[PDB]
């Protein structure tokens, strides 16, 4: 149900050191 | 590796 | 993981450690997909070429870990396996085709800040993210260089590679049940999974709903981080039907 949503990041709206690297590569 | 509690080794 | 870095706390709450009872040692990486099921690579359990053929009573599952060797009291949880399922058409003889296996925990594990399940991809998600150039994340406690071990969980981000390039990089027969990832020689950057990382998850974060999805499983490679070579991962979505098949009836 709430899979893939991390307690210490997504659930408190915090972002990890490098997740920005992934999203900037998804250039549709 | 640091030893694991025997309780699980059962 | 080679050329990676220390994961931050709670960065991969689904990461699992396949631990051997005797002797006590790291056996493989794995992932939590629900409260009672663990996904990993079949070769971690069965591999005749190395007389590897473990049973449910030979291993223990350690969840919520960060450190590689310490027994992280009050944080990690250990589970005993109730049953193991290797894909019936797992080809350990040729190219490790369909390198996948499901593990049923004896009892459900309670989630927490450090223990949370990853999502399994559906056709739409897989179709939209499984593209060359798009980067994914692999995590593990395995070797840091080709053969030592890391003190803490290592993480590295890698780009998916065009099928053709993957095919022309090895003599191993590539199937549709696998894909490869890594940087090309000129791209400057590098990184790869390595021994000990087996069974670990290759994941991606969806830009549509922000959830993390596991697209692959660390399957195999030739050496570690060599130029012109890439890591191969089990194509999770492609074996999605067998996954549901099992869980569903068991
Ligand atoms: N560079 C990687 N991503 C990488 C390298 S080894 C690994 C974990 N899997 C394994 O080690 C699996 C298990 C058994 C044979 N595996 C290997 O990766 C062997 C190559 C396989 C190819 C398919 C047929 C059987 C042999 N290569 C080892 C090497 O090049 O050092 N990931």
């Amino acid at each position: 149900a709430d899979c893939g949503l991390r307690p210490l990041f997504e659930k408190k709206s915090l972002e990890d050191k490098t997740e920005r690297e992934l999203l900037e590569s998804y250039i549709d | 590796y640091e030893p694991i509690p025997e309780e699980f080794a059962q | 993981i080679v050329e990676g870095s220390d994961a931050e706390i709670g960065m991969s709450p689904w990461q699992v450690m396949l631990f051997r009872k005797s002797p006590q040692e790291l056996l493989c990486g794995a992932s939590l997909i629900s409260d009672r099921w663990v996904l990993t690579a079949a070769h971690c359990l069965l591999y005749p070429p190395w007389d590897k053929n473990f049973t449910e009573n030979d291993l223990l599952v350690r969840i919520g870990k960060h450190s590689r060797t310490r027994y992280e009291r009050n944080i990690e949880k250990i589970s005993m396996l109730e049953k193991i399922y290797i894909h019936p058409r797992y080809n350990w003889r040729e190219n490790l085709d369909r390198d996948i296996a499901l593990m049923k925990l004896k009892k459900p594990v309670a989630f927490s800040d450090y223990i949370h399940p990853v999502c399994l991809p559906d056709r739409e998600t897989a179709a939209s993210l499984l593209q060359a150039g798009y980067k994914g994340r692999v995590t593990g406690w395995g070797n840091l260089k080709e053969t030592g071990q890391p003190s803490v969980l290592q993480v590295v981000n890698l780009p998916i590679v065009e099928r053709p390039v993957c095919k022309d990089s090895t003599r191993i027969r590539i199937t549709d049940n696998m894909f490869c990832a890594g940087y090309k020689p000129d791209e400057g950057k590098r990184g790869d999974a390595c021994e000990g990382d087996s069974g670990g998850p290759f994941v991606m974060k969806s830009p549509f709903n922000n959830r993390w999805y596991q697209m692959g499983i660390v399957s195999w490679g030739e050496g570690c981080d060599r130029d012109g070579k890439y890591g191969f991962y089990t194509h999770v979505f492609r074996l999605k039907k067998w996954i549901q098949k099992v869980i569903d009836q068991f």
